């Protein structure tokens, strides 16, 4: 169905080292309720573009 | 480790089809295949995208 296209801004995260640091990530943007989108099995996964400054900050800040 | 802006676009599998059919056409569309249901695309060519599925669906001949 055409009616249920989603379409939304943001980031694609992607490149980590690890499980354990895409997992972090991962698990910290759905719990402040920005992650949009993943996919364990490529490491990746969409932030919205109104939460992706925050998930940016928990990042450096780990 | 890496960020990179864009439009998801979360659609079924059909019109997932039809989005990479615009984009072998007119090129520049789609950034990434994410999943069955889901691609990344050129930020300024959504709103395109929607106009062009709905021309391609609403306007099909044989409806």
């Amino acid at each position: 169905e055409l009616d249920r296209v989603i379409t939304y801004e943001g980031s694609l995260y992607s490149d980590f080292e690890t499980s354990q640091e895409y997992n972090l990530l991962s698990k910290y943007a759905q719990d402040i309720g920005v992650l949009l989108w993943k996919d364990d099995k490529k490491k990746k996964f969409f932030i919205s573009k109104e939460g992706n400054s925050q998930v940016l900050d928990f990042a450096k800040r780990k | 480790a890496r960020a990179r802006k864009g439009a998801l676009v979360q659609c079924d599998p059909s019109i997932k089809a039809l989005i990479l059919q615009i984009d072998a056409k007119m090129s520049d569309i789609v950034l990434e295949e994410l999943d069955d249901t889901h691609l990344l695309v050129n930020p300024s060519k959504v709103e395109f995208v929607k106009h062009e599925l709905n021309r391609l669906l609403s306007k099909n001949i044989y409806n």
